[PDB]
């Protein structure tokens, strides 16, 4: 019988896929450690309330940071947080991949 | 295929022998051919 | 006994290590810029760049792997709009890529052949007008420059079987095109619809129109001949205003159309009895799908072999083919070149073995 | 049985520098 | 830049890739999965309220106004003959193939009449009333209005057909048009200089080969990219531009600039707008800033279920009038997001609240382009048309399965 | 040919692993380091069924 | 090892290219999964359509302060915003602050802020120093309590500025052509390994598989203690180009570049005609015959491989009774004559490819035929001086019938006019 036609997907944007997957699980390690659902993350105290603590982490406008009390802090120093209920503000800065408009350089309106 | 949807047939035109190829039914419009290869030598 | 001594400088190797077929030096490359070359294999082609002292380099390798793809042809070439130099390869699937290794990005790509491409020539006079001489039992002329068929040279009494390579004259007046069908026929570039054509491509649009391009199909050959080679003709070359083709009986006949007297270029189309004049014999060359190349001079001409060894002919001298002329050997050749090329000056050459592994020598001068 | 899948598994797309050690870093490819 | 060339050519084969995926998933989602490509490229869907289901022929007449959207070949304005499979569908019936159930074989998606246009046809709003008069948008400062029934079919090789009657009010290029089903005429077209304009048509004089525009409504400073009329009140309609103001203008209110409603509803570009006649209060507009919002005509002030779902700019939203609770959004992300009211303000399991929001109900993922029109059948009450700039025509009907008791 | 010239080509060795995907390994036969070169992989495109040239007749 | 090695690659290659295709399905799936009929396992809510939507209303100060450990120094503000169309990065806005002359190692907060801006962030100069002010969810941060923010290189050990801030069993068997399974157990319950969904049981899984994931075939088998299900790409997988067929051959950097409007030929499709609705079956678990009209599809030119391009669809019969090949055979067949005249050969050839261009076959039309020789050629036979030969011929046809005396007569005297008139 007749072949498939052509693989149209994979010709060439596979070793960007790989790429921009490298790069999001060494940033995030999400994979690993966010149980494939959540975004993983390590934190630093970079901020503390006098007396709470903020514990901030590294990805910017990836995984947000919080403030939190200074026990809390130091008990549950890492969040994790579903990509569900991560922010649609930031979600689009965080990796190029997910949703950008091809046709949208021309024409479009 | 083993149901085309042509056949042929060989009609003699003014002293001469012309192939001429018919349909088998109504064939709707851009479709795939077909003949049965039993019809010549080369089955 | 030839005024001529070439000395190795260095070598260098290929990551899909496969058999290399389409081998040019730039000699498109004036005083300055280094010397660069070209090398194909598997889906992968690469480029290199050898310096002097007995050094070698690279710069690219561009891979094609996404489908089951072979490289046959790197017909070397440039674009007078950009002054840069292009590399043309086409083969097993028949599709012309043509790559630009200073943008690192692919330019063009041609379809319309019925099977692989075998070999590749490009026209003296005009850079973007490329013969391919396709597997379809025929042979065709792209121009590049504005994409698209000009001729489709076969058709009742063309290339009865696949056509090899064909050749151009010095200044490209006459084609010749060795076959798979004993056929050495001339498809003259001579006649007035051929230069027409020309022109029309030349100021032609598929945009504009709607109907395609009017090809047109040479089923008659200026001039043919079925008895000079035994066997299939793979390589043809324009010795001066003689033949220089070549065949599997490891020689390349210096035969010239027509009787002893009559011009070639006022050779009727029904002559039948053409006179041979010489042929450089070597042996151990029995393989097919070879291709050889002279200088930019012609005084230096040469021919790989699958043993290893390489020869240079001196044709500068007076008189017919004669003399035995030098031989070239490495001492780390061991496959077999599929394409050899000298410099535009008599300085460096580099002969391309089975395995991508570029033999660069330099003359001593 | 590697236990969870994606951990054996899903390592596959980030092939190299980022599995962030773990059976990952062993032999999760092969066996 | 050479990464925007490979992103873009990465996204182009993930939306590919996409559809294909989506392809599989449409006896389990849909009833019906018709989708007919036009010759000249598809720009605009409509669906004229014209059916006939004679004894014998289960199926019902139905027509759609379909778009012309390549360069330049003879333009065209092209309506084809779709049928529906009706309650007796026969799926297989040992007779599957015309089907016994619906047209399968021959006039499937047969064109009717394809009278010749000068330039673009950008809307395929026709006169609900009379739906002889179907009504064009082209690039030109002039709309165009045809008749399929006295212009001949089988046309000539040239273009440029009259149509008898060209509304040429505006200046710049056209997007919007909408007419009044309550009143005969009255179609209110929106265009990118920023206005909208009206033509009273209706008793349009004969050898009306010119007519000026009766209302123009520059009001917003940005370019309005829609204007809908109030399904249920014809004396009130909608406007919105790129200035963020789902604004509401009443007619005959002796102002052209200042719109009755100046809510902006949004913060970034907003393009949509739309109403219910069901719902006579329930309303929706796309936007820019992914934020499509119902609100309701006595409290705009405070915001109902924000349907934050959208990705990017939105260009068309409707809602269905067969139901009360149902609503529609489709724009730039080729995504025809089908809303629902019934279930704002209301929680479930946590699984539901991951699918997404429990207000948003369903969204159609049949698109590679962009989508530039869609609609509603008038009397299937399921079935939905939706056009993208692919050139792909579509005639679905959405699953009755989930309104169930 | 000595009419005009040609715009000098440097021919530079392209980037080290532009994309992070595989780089070539040129293994120099003669005492010289291998050289690296990310693979710049072209696309494809779509191939066409085998034929041969036929003459038109009626 | 070699061919292990080889084999072990060209699984992953497959495998890793829908590992990629589904983790970017995991990062955005498209469709709800709850809408499938089938997947009501997950989603389970109540459906009550009785909340009408009549009903809509009801139912829906900082005073900081000292020094760096280990000057004038500015507090600047970075703002995030939202990618619109016009620009595809986020605009920045800066409003920086004044200087002081603080002590080298020895504030009262703005109401700079208080929606198109996403978030307010200030950022400290002692010389770079980047905070997180406020998180990208709204969250509370950098609130009360006095600290020493550490400033980034190019409380911590760093130099900081110390300042008072305060408010304000399942078992998988991965297959390609059943070549060797795998052994992968389950995270959770009926959990989608490629993309993370969690169907409450098997009945929202089972088809999705399928019918979400195509480019893999599914054989449930059923386990003892729970479910096992096999994963295997699909060989035929038509994934191919699904929009204008005309992208697929254009040049690299035109084809499917989406630039503009292209002309197609009319398709209809349809693959859904009227699902069942009926219920779960353990043996579906244990034909299509898609319907095509019209051209779908892009067709080639005749003579060569060259695709043809749907304008010229026009008529392109490429048919001809008189080829140019077989004029330029005639010519050189009748020129290739051992016993014939100049002459003669001449009126042969001219007689000869008038026959072959015309194809007369019509017996009475061949007496018309001899007329037809005067409609075009009469210029040429007055120039060429061939009326004996023209006479000769047309008079050797009575010894095979066919015209009379009066044919002959008509003709000879049209083409007496030719000479004369050139007399």
């Amino acid at each position: 019988s007749l072949p498939r036609p052509h693989d149209f997907f994979d010709a060439q944007t596979l070793d960007a896929i790989r790429h921009r997957a490298i790069c999001f699980n060494l940033s995030a390690h999400i994979e690993s450690l966010g149980k494939g659902h959540s975004v993983v993350f390590h934190s630093t105290v970079i901020a503390k309330r006098k007396e709470k603590l903020l514990l901030h982490w590294m990805p910017e406008d990836i995984l947000p940071d919080v403030w939190v009390n200074e026990s809390e802090r130091h008990q549950l120093k890492t969040k994790v947080v579903h990509l569900s209920k991560l922010p649609k503000d930031t979600a689009l800065l965080l990796d190029p991949n997910i949703y950008r408009t091809m046709p949208q350089k021309r024409l479009k309106r | 295929s083993v149901n085309p949807n042509c056949y042929a047939k060989v009609m003699m035109v003014n002293g001469d022998h012309r192939i001429g190829i018919f349909a088998k039914r109504a064939i709707q419009t851009g479709e795939e051919l077909f003949f049965d290869y039993r019809y010549s030598q080369a089955d | 006994k030839c005024k001529y001594s070439f000395k190795c400088v260095n070598s260098l190797k290929e990551d899909h290590n496969q058999p290399l077929f389409g081998v040019q030096f730039n000699w498109h490359s004036k005083e300055g810029d280094p010397l660069v070359f070209a090398t194909v294999g598997s889906n992968r082609v690469t480029l290199y760049e050898c310096h002097s002292q007995g050094e070698i380099r690279l710069l690219q390798s561009y891979v094609d792997a996404d489908a089951d793809e072979n490289f046959y042809t790197c017909a070397w070439t440039y674009d007078s709009n950009t002054s840069h130099p292009l590399l043309a390869v086409a083969g097993s699937r028949g599709i012309i890529r043509i790559i630009n290794p200073i943008t690192m990005q692919c330019i063009k790509h041609y379809v319309g052949h019925g099977n692989a491409i075998n070999e590749l020539k490009f026209h003296p006079r005009d850079p973007n007008l490329l013969l391919s001489v396709s597997k379809d039992h025929a042979l065709r002329l792209w121009n590049i420059q504005t994409d698209t068929l000009v001729a489709i040279f076969g058709g009742v009494e063309g290339h009865r079987d696949e056509v090899l390579s064909a050749d151009y004259d010095l200044l490209g007046e006459k084609i010749m095109s060795c076959g798979m069908d004993h056929s050495l026929k001339l498809w003259r570039i001579n006649s007035k619809r051929m230069m027409n054509a020309i022109k029309e491509s030349y100021d032609y649009n598929p945009n504009k129109t709607n109907r395609p391009f009017i090809s047109q199909k040479i089923h008659f050959p200026d001039f043919s001949t079925r008895d000079i080679h035994r066997n299939y003709v793979d390589c043809v070359r324009w010795l001066g205003d003689l033949i220089l083709s070549k065949s599997c009986e490891n020689a390349i006949v210096c035969w010239k159309p027509g009787k002893m007297e009559d011009d070639i270029d006022k050779i009727k189309p029904s002559e039948s009895n053409v006179t041979i004049l010489g042929r450089f014999d070597y042996s151990q060359c029995d393989i097919w799908y070879m291709r050889f190349s002279m200088d930019f001079w012609q005084k230096m001409l040469a021919l790989g072999n699958q043993v290893g060894k390489l020869y240079v002919w001196d044709l500068e001298v007076e008189d017919p083919h004669k003399a035995k002329c030098t031989t070239l050997t490495h001492h780390k050749c061991g496959a077999a070149i599929r394409q050899t090329s000298f410099s535009r000056d008599s300085s460096i050459l580099i002969a391309v073995c089975d395995d991508a592994s570029i033999w660069r020598w330099d003359r001593l001068r | 049985p590697p236990a969870t899948q994606i951990s054996d598994l899903s390592k596959r797309k980030p092939k190299t520098e980022d599995f962030l050690t773990f059976l990952c870093l062993r032999g999760s490819p092969a066996l | 830049d050479k990464e925007a060339a490979f992103d873009d050519a990465v996204e182009e084969r993930v939306i590919n890739e996409e559809y294909k995926i989506w392809k599989k998933n449409t006896p389990f989602l849909y009833d019906l999965v018709m989708t007919h490509a036009l010759e000249w490229p598809s720009l605009t869907a409509q669906w004229l309220p014209d059916v006939t289901r004679p004894e014998g022929k289960d199926f019902s007449i139905h027509r759609l106004v379909l778009g012309t959207h390549t360069s330049d070949e003879q333009n065209h304005l092209v309506i084809a003959s779709v049928q529906l499979p009706n309650d007796d569908a026969q799926f297989d019936a040992s007779h599957y193939d015309e089907f016994g159930g619906f047209g399968s074989v021959s006039g499937k998606i047969e064109i009717e009449i394809k009278i010749n246009h000068e330039g673009e046809v950008n809307r395929a709003r026709y006169m609900p009333q009379n739906p002889c008069i179907i009504a064009t948008k082209t690039p030109s400062s002039d709309v165009l209005v045809f008749d399929y029934t006295k212009h001949p079919s089988k046309p000539d090789p040239s273009g440029e057909c009259n149509p008898d009657l060209r509304l040429r009010g505006h200046q710049k290029e056209g997007y919007g048009l909408s007419w009044n089903p309550n009143l005969s005429g009255h179609l209110l077209s929106a265009s990118d200089d920023h206005t909208i304009c009206l033509w009273d048509i209706s008793a349009v004089p004969k050898e009306g080969k010119v007519v000026d525009a009766k209302t123009i409504f520059t009001g917003h400073t940005a370019v309005v990219e829609d204007v809908s009329w109030h399904l249920l009140h014809e004396s009130l309609f909608g406007s919105v531009a790129d200035d963020q103001k789902l604004m509401i203008w009443d007619t005959r209110s002796n102002n052209t600039s200042k719109p009755s409603h100046s809510v902006d509803a949004h913060t970034a570009e907003v393009n949509c707008l739309s109403f219910n006649p069901y719902s006579e209060f329930i309303l929706a507009t796309g936007s820019a800033d992914k934020t499509v919002a119902l609100w309701d005509l006595r409290n705009l002030k405070l915001k109902l279920h924000s349907f934050e779902s959208h990705k990017d700019e939105i260009f068309q939203v409707q809602w269905s009038p067969h139901n009360e609770t149902i609503l529609a959004s489709s724009g730039t992300d080729r995504r025809l997001n089908v809303w629902d009211l019934s279930k704002i303000g209301e929680e479930q399991s946590p699984e539901d609240a991951e699918d997404g929001p429990p207000e948003l109900l369903f969204i159609h993922g049949g698109h590679t382009a962009k989508i530039s029109d869609f609609s509603w059948n008038p009397n299937e009450p399921w079935v939905i048309c939706s056009v993208s700039e692919d050139n792909i025509m579509q005639v679905w009907q959405m699953a009755e399965n989930i309104y169930n008791d | 040919w000595k009419q005009r010239r040609i715009q000098p080509v440097h021919i530079l060795t392209s980037v080290s692993s532009l994309r992070g995907t595989r780089e070539c390994s040129v293994t120099s036969d003669l005492d010289f380091p291998t050289q690296v070169i990310p693979l710049k992989t072209l696309n494809a495109v779509a191939s066409v069924p085998i034929m041969y040239s036929w003459s038109p007749l009626q | 090892q070699a061919d292990h090695e080889l084999f072990l690659q060209a699984f992953e290659k497959p495998t890793q290219i829908y590992r990629f295709l589904r983790t970017r399905n995991l990062i955005a799936p498209i469709f709800l999964h709850r809408t499938l009929t089938y997947m009501s396992h997950r989603n389970s809510r109540t459906n009550i359509k009785r909340k009408t939507f009549k009903v809509d209303d009801m139912l829906s100060h900082l005073q900081l302060t000292t020094g760096f450990f280990h000057v004038t120094l500015e507090v600047l503000l970075v703002k995030v915003c939202h990618k619109k169309r016009k620009d595809v990065s986020c605009p920045i806005r800066q409003v920086p602050t004044g200087k002081k002359q603080v002590p080298l190692n020895p504030a009262v907060s703005s109401n700079e802020f208080e929606h198109m801006v996403k978030s307010y962030s200030l950022l400290f100069r002692v010389f770079v120093a980047q905070m997180t002010v406020f998180d990208k969810n709204r969250r509370l941060q950098l609130l009360d309590g006095e600290y020493e923010v550490a400033m980034q290189e190019m409380f911590s050990q760093g130099p900081t500025l110390q300042f008072t801030l305060r408010w304000t069993r399942i078992f998988y068997q991965f297959l390609y052509n059943n070549n060797t399974r795998q052994q992968t157990e389950a995270r959770d319950d009926l959990h989608c390994p490629w993309c993370t969904l969690n169907c409450r049981k098997l009945y929202s899984l089972l088809k999705h598989l399928k019918l979400c994931h195509s480019r893999f075939i599914f054989n449930y088998v059923y386990h003892p203690k729970g479910a096992r299900i096999d994963v295997s790409i699909n060989e035929c997988y038509d994934g191919s180009y699904a929009g204008n067929p005309q992208d697929i051959h254009r040049q690299p950097g035109f084809a499917f570049s989406r630039n503009g409007p292209v002309k197609r030929t009319p398709i209809t499709h349809i693959l859904v005609c009227r699902p069942k609705r009926t219920k779960a079956s353990m043996s579906e678990f244990l034909q299509q015959r898609t319907y095509s009209s019209g051209h779908n599809r892009l067709y080639f030119h005749s003579d060569t491989c060259l695709p043809l391009r749907p304008q010229e669809m026009e008529v392109d019969s490429e048919d001809e009774k008189d080829p140019e090949w077989l004029r330029e055979k005639t010519i050189t067949q009748i020129e290739e004559f051992s016993d014939v005249n100049e002459g003669e050969k001449e009126v042969m050839k001219l007689w000869n490819l008038h026959v072959m261009k015309h194809g007369f076959i019509a017996d009475n039309q061949m007496n018309h035929a001899c007329m037809l020789f005067v409609e075009n050629y009469g210029q040429k036979i007055i120039k060429k001086n061939l009326c004996r030969n023209f006479m000769l011929h047309l008079v050797s046809m009575h010894d095979f019938n066919l015209i009379s005396i009066m044919s002959i007569d008509k003709a000879v005297t049209k083409l007496r006019e030719m000479q004369q008139k050139l007399e």
